[PDB]
């Protein structure tokens, strides 16, 4: 194996709140 | 369901009072709820 | 062909769109 770099992966929705613009 | 008019609501075991109106805020499929900036529940989504 | 990571307690900011989708993060 090696190693690399993750740029800006791992984003998730954290919960089932909507929010407009915020 | 009661539009427009001062009700009490129970949606999925949620309660509260007010006023029922039409909306154009967009969820997403998997979101049930909506929440104000600070605390309150803006909006809410007919499960039906 | 896969790869593997592990993730720490951490603040983020996020941006929300006027839909609701997420857009970019911003860590802290
Ligand atoms: C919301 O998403 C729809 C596509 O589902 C798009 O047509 C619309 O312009 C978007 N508007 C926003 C950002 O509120």
């Amino acid at each position: 194996q090696s190693y690399t770099n993750s740029f800006t992966r791992g984003v998730y929705y954290p919960d089932k709140v909507f929010r407009s613009s915020v | 369901l009661v539009k427009n008019k001062c009700v009490n609501f129970n949606f999925n075991g949620l309660t509260g009072t007010g006023v029922l109106t039409k909306s154009n805020k967009k969820f997403l499929p998997f979101q049930q709820f909506g929440r104000d900036i600070v605390d309150t529940t803006d909006a809410v989504r007919d499960p039906q | 062909d896969y790869y593997v990571g592990y993730l720490q307690p951490r603040t983020f900011l996020l941006k929300y769109n006027e839909n609701g989708t997420i857009t970019d993060a911003v860590d802290c």
